[PDB]
């Protein structure tokens, strides 16, 4: 699995609307390329992909 | 002969005057407000 080091969000904009209206981007640093799982632990939030 | 200065040459706010259907034209005074009801169609969703 592609690791992952220095993880940061940076939300561009959120909208609390009942859709999908929140976008954050992640800036990382991996060694290659691929796919790999991401979720929010947290309750708050619910991720669409 | 003694008409004088006509109000084509004195209006204020450089507003020109046309006289057949009689009116002034390009008055630049005060602020329109303007209201505007868009369908969501024109807009862009965030996501995209």
């Amino acid at each position: 699995a592609p690791t992952i080091i220095d993880l940061t969000c940076t939300v561009a904009t959120c909208t609390h609307s009942s859709d999908f209206g929140g976008v954050l981007t992640l800036t990382y640093k991996t060694n290659k390329n691929g796919d790999c799982s991401v979720h929010s632990h947290s309750n708050v939030a619910t991720l669409q992909e | 002969k003694e008409k004088g200065t006509a109000l084509n040459t004195k209006a204020p706010f450089g507003c020109q005057i046309k006289t057949n259907p009689v009116r002034a034209m390009n008055c630049a005074v005060g602020n329109i407000p303007v209201s505007m009801n868009l369908p969501d169609s024109a807009f862009t969703r965030i996501v995209e």
